[PDB]
This record gives structure tokens, C-alpha cells and sequence, in this order.
């Protein structure tokens, strides 16, 4: 599963060797070891056993709603979510097991590869859903349109086979059915922007909590959000329609909140949504 | 079994056929569920005649063997033997099928043909006529009631009497004149007057007989003439409408609508914006201009042969952009064939 | 009814119509227009294109020797 | 429509009966194979407006070959024997074009080709050129094969 | 008082903002030239003085695209390296004059079946403060303009 | 905030820093030009309107390298002096855009079988404050680019 | 019809000047770290401040600045002046935030 | 006969063993003039372009099986590809080279049919 | 196969320019003495000097 990861776009690739499933000792100590390392973004446990992943997905479900920026790549078993992570916006399920010359692998090791390929070539605001999977030959189940039509209004994200292209990842939805966090590239744009703003403002911690510092923090966010807009990440036409940064004492704070040593910043963005339906509507009248 | 490095002299040599395939003719040959000499594998893929005889080595005399052996001896590329029960799922899974060929099959391919047409899979069915002699006092309404009233099908009555004594289903005669036409003339030209070799029509058919069976549901005779031996004689579909008569103009749009979506599936999950809509309509104008200049489209200028249209007040609204939709409308004119030739004669003696 | 993220095909569409932009000729056609939803029965509605007419108003309106001519 | 065949890749195989191995030799300038049918015009008495062409005898052309003066191959040693009249052996020649991959798209397949002429290039003091020698064969029959006929 | 929504309809379009879609991808170029439509001409004169002038048949365009040398891979090189004796992946090129933000195409030029015939290296010079610029020349069969 | 390790990946490469490995040695040059990849073109038209366009066969490159005249030995001269009527030590040339310190090759051009066809002397001029510069023109058979 | 339009904005050239102090020269250490392309770009903020120095009245922000020159002071034995270095910067955008 | 003393998929056929013996000896005669050069990234680029220049000439005279240069050979050298930094410091320079050879024909089967007066 | 070879070298054309001085014109009495095939052929050294 790691050789198919580096064939599809490699990375620094942290590993956690976990031998058997039912040892609840190392699985309870797992979310505390992830926070000690600074730079994990994806989870994506690549194991063919079904009860092995359920013990992993249940141990990692409490760390996904803690604003830490992780993103789980779960795997369906027979066409549904694995129910440890039901409807959180941090989870992308991928259904068909993928066969290698024939052992069948869960597709999370390959999809974690094609995220790094897509983000390096197109950015995190691009939907990672037209990448042809290198390595592998054929999926275990050839999925029709009619069963994807009952799966794609959930986040199931079927690996499809096209005869001219090969194996194409086909679907870019999360588990959240909200209009805001429906798509993967909208969700991972906000997770990546919050991660890079956080790395930029940590030099401004333990500064004097004055109005001079609040403008140094506002400009450091405004310089970051401007160079996302001018490379196509944000959906705007004026750069006042793309984003805003607000900080002040009458605005976003009260004097009792400065005295307890905190500054409060309101940042907003506007992302663009992908085109996933194309209707052709032919005729021969003119 | 090769042991020494020399030359081996084997004398159990059999026939062989070179593949001369067309990309727009990948058929599905349906074999019967209650057939004894087929492999229990329900869906099986045959790229050539050599892969077909390593799984069916002895020459059988059944409907599926004489359909496929008549397929591969007229070119023919990859094709599918699918059981009658799995015809609606083999089209939905294998992405490549353009033809549903009922190789001696009734009432189960018909109800699974009308399933995948309502699901919209851009296929064309080739059905069979009666294996018995149609009388002449039989009526074209009571004989043509087994068949769907969809424009994606044709019927082809007269069965074959292959030179080894076997009987060829007349869908296989029709599918072997589609391979030879989709190379030499294209998918927009009629599969009719191309002659198929090695077969013979079982019954002699008159043209007074075909006149009853032409309008309405279109039986589509298989007739032999002196010179052009055993052509298929007729190119009409199972509905008699101004649009979707004539097997050429249905199979032309099936090839257009499949080559456009193979080109536009590489633009899915792009951002639904005005720069992407311009890239769609220039990928269709570039496909249809090449198709116009090789004779597929009727028009003496590009404005009379096709149009592509996409906008924000033209084809789709802003409340419909927000659902991820991208409506393109494409109209294009096809070339209708000639079907009737009237020779008006005058003479006068010594003048 | 679009649920599969592929490409869909329809075959009996009508050709769309283009609209221009002008500020000196904005008319008010008073005719026998038949609405679909009946809240816009006695008021004036803006119809920015032909696509806006087909959604708000009934554009077919089958005849009965009288013939509907407001959509034509 | 499929792309036409260009004319700068070609193999030539020779098979003599003196020589036990079939050999393959690279040339520069294979000339071109003609095949004429040699009709004759007849004039009838009462007919003044149409013509009458009567088929007689198929005439084949000649295989003219050009290559540089390089090391002694089994074919320039064989023209040396025939033009010294030490043998009158002739060979079955196979000429074939190649497409982009390696595949033979057309094949010409000459029969009983006889070496009849050697022609040496010019020796000139200011020339800047490779010494090219011209070889020429007369064959009996010709049979073109391949998919691009 | 001109209210720049009227500038987007009435004023002309400048040359410095453009995107080049080359096949299935966009590649950032610096220059782009040669997208002409050129015809031949046929004439005829007779002794009475009639002189007929006709358009001939149009000749093929030669497009020229230049961009800089970047530390990644050379995507213009792997399309001219893969010439096998007749064969080349022929691509269709769109060169679109775009607005500032990049979110609206103003007018575009469509090159239909282009294939590379030349690729020039940068000119190495130890006394120059310049960027390594390659240019590729392409040969096509038609150039169209869509105005939307 | 751009942190110049990102400049080494994203920004383009300038022309003034390059090294030329010529055979088994490196020789310091001032200019280097002519490392093109050029193709011919084959066409075909018939009476129905089909017009086929094909790449031809590529022609040979002419490289040009210029350096100054130094008080040692003239290493470009003893490679063009040793032409005996057909024969020349053919060398393989690498022209690599390098980083400042010289310890990392960014992108390089590989000339395969080069041999000298011309060598020009400096232009002696009693009113000029210039350096004696020779240039040598080379003829090869292929030019490749490796991007590492 | 004359059509007048704004073109594309060109790069700003910002010049700063400070005195020479006996410690470590921070502006020499940023112009000495040039390796043929590679410079630490910095964000410049020049804010008009109150007299205490703790709150911004109006600020001029500068996006990606890198040094292009650094002048030495003019040494003169007959002058009572302070040694002033003058660095010039080149960037891509100038932003004015007012608060 | 042209077979060696083991019957394996790689090292059957005296041609494809003696081809690699000639490849591996003509590469080390070319790379022995690069020994005691500084073990740095400019030297690794000079190694892999001296092997690509040897194998491209060997491909275009019929020794290598492949209708494109990407299917006939590859040369690979890096700092996370073929060798590690703890292995640079021992003076080592690991290059990996894979290349496809042409296998001969060994058996010829003449399949005969006939039928009298047909 | 495509073979590339050096040809044979062509003859040089040297160009020397100097000023006109009030003495005798030493470049003139070497080009004046051309008799139809014949010329005193000389060997020239052009030396970069310190």
C-alpha cells in the first residue's frame, strides 16, 4: 500500500505500526501521539481487514471535531459510511476496493497519494476527482451509474472505471450534507488556510496586547489572503468580495477580554464550488 | 510442446481471421439462459477469433457460435457474450458497448433493451424476425407486436442458412454489415447495401412483400441480388417519425453524444465559471467542425450544420449554477439517405 | 434528477435564444400571458431573457379555433 | 482518415543461393518500382470516334539502389562475382517501409533479381561528399503486399 | 462619469492579460504570436478586359509561444521529444484574453490541431540579467475566434 | 514573506550562471547559444479537401560557444587543429544552469556528438578596450534536456 | 473616439535610511544573503503612530520587499554628522490600511 | 543453440547475458574517468547523462527492445531515490540502471493445411 | 544512421588597415607588383604583445 502511495504522489508519510486490532492500549494513546507531531493533515488507514479499521476510525473520531485540521479518508465496506464517523465534514469515504496483481487493497493509500499530486499541481481549492490512478489495474466491484445515484447524495466518492482513461477517482463530497461544507476542495481550502495563518501568527504570541500588535496581526493575515486570491483560490472579482479581516477594540473585542490577555480576529473567505453536472440537451431543429 | 531449437511441422492447422475492427461497433451478443454448451461465466470478453476458439474449440451449430464466427470473419473487434439475464447490467458496467445484438433471443432481451434505453446508455439494438415463414395474409401489426416502439432498434426478418448447414440469426447478418460500413464509409452511412459473405437468406423475399413491412415498425429485409450477394435491404428503425427514422441518423447521434461526453468527462469537477463554459463550447465546436468536413453533417456552411450554445441567460440560470449544473445545448443537422429511386421512362418509335 | 457526477444527454431540446442589453428601449407588453404560479397575476414582472419567460410563464399553452399568441 | 506513408524508412532483405545467411543492407536511395501493361491501339474501319486498346504483356521496371562506399558487405562481394562472370546467381529481395513503431506497412517482394550494373561516384578534389556507388538489378516478377497497398 | 461596467462593454482590450489552455491543461506563457488567417489569390484576364479576382485556399498557421525556464519539469520538451517519425500528440490550443481576476474570458482564439516543429534553448550569456526563455513554434490547420 | 527555499522551486532561472562540461573537462565560457530542436514538415492535399500535416525529420544543431583568450594553452584550438580529413575526437557537451556557489545543477542541456566546424580569431583594434574573444561553432546530432 | 485606460501597475522602489550603531548590522546581514535568486523577502509596515508609540493612525504596507542597494556613509574629516546607511528595496504591492 | 547454464526468465539466452556484460563493462570504462570527483549533486548529473548518452546510441542500433526511449532504458540517481546521506559520507554513489534486451526467436512452427482440388 | 564528418577547410581572408603616412606606401608596392599570376607571398605573424 505504500508503494502505491509513492507511485501516485509521495510525501513525508508518517507511519504508525499497529499490529493487531483489539489492543485498546495503543489505540487509546494514538490521538495524543498525533498532536505531538506538528504536521499530520490526512489520516487514511490502509488496511484490508474490516474490524481493524473500525477500531481505528472510532479512536480517531473524537479528534476530528477539535479544530485541529485533520481529514479522515475512510473506506466503505458495501456502500455506506463506516458509522464511526457519520456526518462530520472532516471525512471522505471511498467505496471500491482496488485490486493489485490479485490482492484487494482499500483505496485510502492511493487517494492520499492523489491529494498530494493535485495540491502540488493545482492547489487545495481544486477538486481531487479526475486523477487517473497509477499502478493498479482494476477495481473489485464495477460500479454502475444507478447505484452511484443513491451513493453520491452521501459522501461515498466512487472509484469508477472508464475504458479510454482507466481508473478515475470520481466524486469530491464529504460526509456533511450542509450547503457550506459539502465538497472536499471547499473544506480542505479552509483547513489549509487556517493552518497557514496559525503558523504565521505564532511569532506574534506573547507580544504586548496593544493596538500596534493588532495591526501587525491584521496585515499578516491580509497579506496571506491576498496571495490566495491572486492565484485563484478565493471566489472574488474585487478582493473586497473575496475576504475580510477585522480586529479592534470596539469591534470583535471588549475591554474585559484584553485584560485577560487575548485578541479576537474575524476572518472570512469565499470559495468557488466545482461543476459536477453537465447536461447536454441535444436537438436537430434549427 | 517445443523442446528442440529447430522448426516444428504441425498439421492440425485451422482457420484464422485478421481483425479489422471499428471503434464505433462494440456489440453485445446475448446467448440464451437455458443453453447447455456455454461456459458458466455469464459475461466474457472476446477480442479476436483466436481468443474465441481457445474457449470454444469445437465448431458448434448454435445461435451464439454462428453469430460470433460470422462476426469475426468480417473484421470485428472486441465483443461480449452476455447471458440474457445480465444484459441490463453488462451495458451499465462495461462502458464500451454500442450494439445489443439479439443472437436468436426473444422477450427477455426486449425487456432489458427497454430498461437501458430508459436509463440512457446510447446503445442500438438489433433484434430478430420470425424464424418461420411469414405468410402474406399475416398483417404487419400482429407480427410486429413483440418489438419495442423505441427508435433504438431494428428487426431484420430473414434468417440465414450458412454454408456449413447452420442457421445464422439475422441480427448477426446485420451486425456484420455494420462493421464493414463503420470502416469504409462511417457511422453516418447506412449499413444496408454492404454485402456480407458466407451467408445465404433462408427465404426469397419479394419487394411487394417489403412494402407492407416498411412503414410503421420497419421489418428491414435481408435480400440477395445478382451481383451484390445477400445485402441487408433497409435502414429504418422501430419508429416512423421525421427525426428518428433511418438507422444512420440515430447511430450518428449516438456516436456524437458519446464522443462529446468522452471529451467533456475530462472537464468535470472544474470550477463552474464562465472560463470553463468557454472551454466546453470550443471543445464541441472543434469536434463538430472535423465531423462536418468529412461529410457527416448536412450544410454548405458551418452556421447551417451545427450550433453550440451556453450562457447565463441563454441555457441556465444562476439558481441552477449553484447546484453544480452546466447546461450546454447542441443542435446539428444530419444527412438523410436516399431510399426510393423513380425511373420515369418515355419512348416513341422512329422519333 | 441529476445524481451521478458524469455527463447527461437529452435529445429533444429546443434551441435557446440570445438577449441583448439596452437602456433606451424597455417595453411593457400587455397581452394574455398565462402564469404558472398565480402570485404574478396582476403585477408587472421583469423577464430578462427567454429562459426567464419559460420558468415564470407557461410557454406552450395548447390551443383549442382560438390560438394563444402571447408567447409567440 | 489514416495518415499517408512517408518515404524515408525502409529495410531491404536479400536471399541468394550462394550465400547461406539472409542479409539485410541499409541503402540511401531506392529508386522506384514501375509496372506497365503495354497496350496497343487498333484502328477499325467504320469507327472513327472511339479507341480500342488491346492488352499484351506486363513490363516490370528495374531496382536501382544507392549507398555509400562502406565496408565489404555480402552484396557488394556478390555483384563483384556476377560482374566478373563467376556466378549468375540471383536473389529474392524483400523491401518494406516501417511506421512509427516498427511495423511493416507495405512490402514489395521482388523475385529472381539479377545484378546488372555497378556505377561509381565521382572523385573530385574539391567536393565535400561521400563516395556513393549505384547498384542496379533486373528481376522477373514483383508482388506487393502489406496493409498500405 | 463613465462607470467602469461601461468600460467592460465599450473600451478595447489590452494584450497583457491572457491565458493559454494547451490540450487538457493551462501553461503560463510570456508571449504568443502568429495566429493569422491568410489566403492565396487566383486571377484571370481575357482580351476584352475582364479581370476576375478570387480568394485562393488558406495556408496553415505558424504559432509562436514563449515562456521561461522553471526548476520543475519542462512540459514543452516532453511534447517535442515524443516525435516518432510521423507521430505527435496533436493538441487544441485556446488563447483567451481574460479579465484581471482571471474569472471572465473576453475573446479567445482557437488553434485546432497543433504540433511542435521547433524549440529554441535560452541564450546563455555571462553578462546578462535576463530570464532563461524558451520559445516553441507550432503548426496547425485552422484558427478560429469565438467572441464570448 | 517568501522564504527563498520557495524561490528555488517557484521562481524562474537566470541565464548568467552556467557551466560547460566539454568531454572530460570543464572550460569557462562567456556565451553559449544554438541548442535548438528543429523539425521539418511533410504535407499532403487531395481533391476532396483533406490536408494532412506531419512532422518531418529533425535537422542537426549548430552550437556556438565563445570564451576569452588566456595566456595558457588554447584548448579550443587543439581540438580543431586535429582534423584529419574525416576524423575528429567527437565530444559530448553538458551546459548546466547552476546555482550561485556552483554546488547544484538546476537544468542542463546535453549535446551528444559535437565536433568543431569553425573557430574565429579576435578582432584586433588599436582603439578598443575589449577582451580577445574567440568563438567556436560546433555541429552535433541531438540535443536533450534533463531536468534535475 | 479617444480611449484612455489604466495600464498595469509597476513595482515600487522604497528607500530607507538609518544610522550606523556599534553593534551588529542587520541590513548588511540581509543584503549579504543573496545567492543568485535567493533572498528572504520581508513584509514592510510603516505606520504613523501616536507619540507614545502604541497605536497606529494610518499605515503603508509593502508586500514582498528585498534589498537592491546599500550605500555606505560619506566619510569626511571636516564634518559633524552621523554615519547613515541608505538601503533601497524593491517590492510588488503597496497597501494603505487606515485605522 | 544459444542458451546458458540456467533456465530462468532473465538469464536464459547467451545474447541477453553477453549484452549486459558489454553494457556493464562499457559503462564502467566511461565512469572510471569520474572516480575521485567530488561526491556532489553536479557529479551525479554528469554520471546519468554519460549513461543516457551511451544507452541512446545502443537503442538506435537495435540492441534494446522498445519503440520509445522511456520503454528501453532508465537511469536513476538521487538523494532520496538511490542513496542516503549516511551513505554519501562513505564515498558511495549508487546509480540504478534498468534496460530491456531483445530476446531471440527459438522455435518456428509451420502450421499446414491442404485440401485436394479446392 | 546519420553520419556527420568535417569537410575540407577553406582559405582565410585577412583584413589589415593602417593610416596613410608621408613616406612610401609599403602596402602599395606589394599589390602593384602583381604580374598575372605572380606575387611575393609573405608569412604574417600577428602577436598580442605586452
Amino acid at each position: 500500500a505504500l508503494r502505491l502511495y509513492f507511485q501516485n504522489g509521495g510525501g513525508p508519510c508518517y507511519l504508525y505500526p499497529l499490529e493487531k486490532a483489539d489492543d485498546n492500549g495503543p489505540l487509546a494513546a494514538l490521538p495524543d501521539l498525533i498532536d505531538e507531531v506538528g504536521e499530520i493533515t490526512l489520516l487514511a488507514s490502509p488496511d484490508p481487514d474490516e474490524t481493524y479499521r473500525t477500531a481505528v476510525y472510532g479512536a480517531l473520531a473524537a479528534s476530528l471535531d477539535q479544530h485541529k485540521g485533520y481529514f479522515l479518508l475512510a473506506d466503505s465496506v458495501n456502500g455506506d459510511a463506516p458509522s464511526a464517523v457519520g456526518g462530520s465534514a472532516q471525512v471522505a469515504v471511498y467505496y471500491p476496493n482496488v485490486e493489485v496483481p490479485p490482492l484487494s487493497l482499500p483505496p485510502s493509500a492511493l487517494i492520499a497519494g492523489v491529494y498530494g499530486k493535485t495540491d502540488g499541481e493545482r492547489g487545495v481549492w481544486k477538486a481531487p476527482a479526475n486523477v487517473v490512478l497509477n499502478g493498479v489495474s482494476d477495481v473489485s466491484v464495477r460500479v454502475t451509474n444507478e447505484q452511484q445515484a443513491e451513493l453520491n447524495p452521501k459522501g461515498i466518492n466512487v472509484i469508477r472505471h472508464f475504458s479510454d482513461r482507466g481508473l478515475v477517482v470520481w466524486g469530491s463530497r464529504t460526509q456533511k450534507d450542509d450547503d457550506d461544507w459539502r465538497y472536499i476542495p471547499v473544506r480542505r481550502l479552509f483547513d489549509a488556510a487556517e493552518r497557514d495563518i496559525k503558523k504565521a501568527l505564532q511569532p506574534m504570541v506573547f507580544e504586548p496586547n496593544s493596538q500596534l500588535t493588532w495591526k501587525r496581526v491584521q496585515t499578516a493575515i491580509d497579506n496571506y489572503l491576498y496571495r490566495l486570491w491572486q492565484q485563484g483560490a478565493l471566489a472574488g472579482n474585487k478582493a473586497e468580495e473575496a475576504y475580510f479581516v477585522r480586529v479592534g477594540k470596539g469591534i470583535t473585542m471588549t475591554q474585559d477580554e484584553i485584560n485577560q490577555g487575548k485578541m479576537i480576529i474575524q476572518v472570512g473567505m469565499a470559495a468557488v464550488r466545482p461543476a459536477e453536472f453537465i447536461i447536454l440537451k441535444f436537438t436537430q431543429d434549427m | 510442446t517445443t523442446t528442440y531449437p529447430g522448426v516444428y511441422l504441425s498439421e492440425d492447422a485451422v482457420s484464422s481471421f485478421s481483425v479489422n475492427s471499428a471503434a464505433t461497433a462494440v456489440p453485445l451478443f446475448a446467448y440464451d439462459s437455458e443453453n447447455t454448451n456455454t461456459i458458466n461465466k455469464p459475461i466474457q470478453v472476446f477480442r479476436n477469433w483466436a481468443e474465441f476458439t481457445v474457449e470454444y474449440p469445437t465448431p458448434l451449430e448454435d445461435a451464439f457460435y454462428t453469430s460470433l464466427s460470422l462476426w469475426f470473419m468480417h473484421g470485428g473487434g472486441k465483443c461480449y457474450l452476455v447471458n440474457e439475464a445480465n444484459i441490463a447490467d453488462a451495458v451499465a458496467q462495461y462502458d464500451d458497448i454500442t450494439l445489443i445484438v439479439a443472437a436468436g433471443t426473444d422477450t427477455t432481451t426486449y425487456t432489458a433493451f427497454t430498461t437501458v434505453v430508459g436509463q440512457g446508455y446510447r446503445i442500438f439494438g438489433l433484434f430478430d424476425g420470425p424464424k418461420e415463414k411469414i405468410a402474406g395474409t399475416a398483417k404487419p401489426d400482429e407480427v410486429m407486436e413483440e418489438y419495442p416502439t423505441s427508435p433504438f432498434g431494428a428487426v431484420f426478418y430473414p434468417w440465414g442458412t450458412l454454408a456449413s448447414g447452420a442457421a445464422v440469426p439475422p441480427s448477426a447478418i446485420a451486425a456484420a454489415s455494420i462493421t464493414q460500413t463503420d470502416r469504409t464509409r462511417g457511422v453516418w452511412k447506412a449499413p444496408a447495401n454492404q454485402a456480407v459473405n458466407g451467408v445465404t437468406p433462408a427465404f426469397a423475399v419479394s419487394d411487394d412483400f417489403q412494402g407492407k413491412y416498411n412503414q410503421g415498425k420497419a421489418l428491414n429485409m435481408i435480400r440477395t441480388f445478382s451481383g451484390q450477394g445477400t445485402v441487408v435491404w433497409g435502414a429504418r428503425t422501430l419508429e416512423d417519425s421525421d427525426n428518428w427514422r433511418y438507422i444512420p441518423v440515430r447511430r450518428l447521434f449516438n456516436a456524437v453524444e458519446r464522443d462529446i461526453q468522452k471529451s467533456l468527462n475530462k472537464l468535470v469537477f472544474e470550477p463552474n465559471s464562465q472560463p470553463t463554459w468557454q472551454r466546453v463550447k470550443a471543445a464541441v465546436d472543434s469536434y463538430l467542425h472535423s465531423l462536418w468536413q468529412q461529410g457527416a453533417l448536412a450544410g454548405n456552411t458551418p452556421a447551417d450544420a451545427w450550433f453550440v450554445q451556453v450562457g447565463k441567460d441563454l441555457t441556465m440560470t444562476q439558481e441552477e449554477i449553484n447546484q453544480g449544473k452546466m447546461i450546454i445545448k447542441i443542435g446539428l443537422a444530419a444527412v438523410r439517405p436516399a431510399e426510393f429511386i423513380i425511373l420515369q421512362f418515355s419512348q416513341d418509335i422512329a422519333q | 434528477v441529476t445524481s451521478v457526477p458524469g455527463v447527461y444527454i437529452e435529445e429533444d431540446a429546443s434551441p435557446a435564444m440570445s438577449v441583448s442589453a439596452s437602456a433606451t428601449a424597455v417595453p411593457l407588453f400587455v397581452a394574455r400571458f398565462t402564469p404558472l404560479k398565480p402570485e404574478l397575476a396582476g403585477v408587472i414582472t421583469r423577464i430578462g431573457s427567454w429562459l426567464d419567460y419559460t420558468i415564470l410563464f407557461d410557454s406552450n399553452v395548447p390551443s383549442s379555433v382560438v390560438d394563444p399568441t402571447a408567447s409567440v | 482518415m489514416s495518415t499517408p506513408a512517408v518515404s524515408h524508412r525502409f529495410l531491404v532483405n536479400f536471399l541468394f543461393n550462394n550465400i547461406p545467411n539472409p542479409f539485410d543492407i541499409a541503402f540511401q536511395r531506392i529508386s522506384g518500382l514501375s509496372r506497365t501493361l503495354e497496350v496497343s491501339q487498333h484502328r477499325e474501319g467504320g469507327e472513327n470516334v472511339r479507341n480500342l486498346w488491346l492488352a499484351e504483356q506486363v513490363n516490370h521496371g528495374s531496382l536501382v539502389l544507392e549507398r555509400g562506399v562502406m565496408n565489404a558487405s555480402p552484396l557488394t562481394l556478390q555483384f563483384d562475382r556476377v560482374l566478373r562472370r563467376e556466378s549468375t546467381q540471383w536473389a529474392n529481395v524483400v523491401i518494406m517501409l516501417l511506421n512509427e513503431l516498427s511495423l511493416p506497412v507495405t512490402t514489395w517482394t521482388l523475385s529472381h533479381a539479377l545484378p546488372v550494373r555497378w556505377q561509381m561516384g565521382d572523385l573530385d578534389a574539391g567536393s565535400n561528399q561521400v563516395l556513393i556507388n549505384t547498384l542496379e538489378l533486373r528481376y522477373q516478377d514483383m508482388r506487393m503486399l502489406g496493409v498500405k497497398l | 462619469a463613465i462607470t467602469a461596467d461601461d468600460i467592460a462593454v465599450q473600451y478595447p482590450i489590452p494584450t497583457y492579460r491572457f491565458i493559454v489552455t494547451l490540450g487538457d491543461e493551462q501553461v503560463p506563457f510570456t508571449s504568443a504570436s502568429g495566429l493569422d488567417i491568410n489566403f492565396d489569390t487566383i486571377e484571370y484576364r481575357d482580351g476584352t478586359g475582364n479581370w476576375f479576382k478570387m480568394p485562393g485556399q488558406r495556408q496553415a498557421p505558424n504559432i509562436t509561444l514563449s515562456k521561461g525556464v522553471f526548476p520543475g519539469k519542462n512540459a514543452m520538451y516532453e511534447w517535442i521529444n515524443a516525435i516518432q517519425l510521423n507521430q505527435v500528440e496533436k493538441k487544441d490550443i485556446m488563447i483567451s484574453l481574460t479579465n484581471e481576476a482571471g474569472t471572465e474570458v473576453l475573446v479567445s482564439w482557437n488553434v485546432s490541431n497543433a504540433f511542435p516543429t521547433s524549440l529554441t534553448s535560452p541564450s546563455f550569456d555571462a553578462t546578462s540579467n535576463e530570464i532563461a526563455v524558451q520559445q516553441i513554434t507550432l503548426m496547425a490547420d485552422r484558427v478560429t475566434i469565438q467572441t464570448a
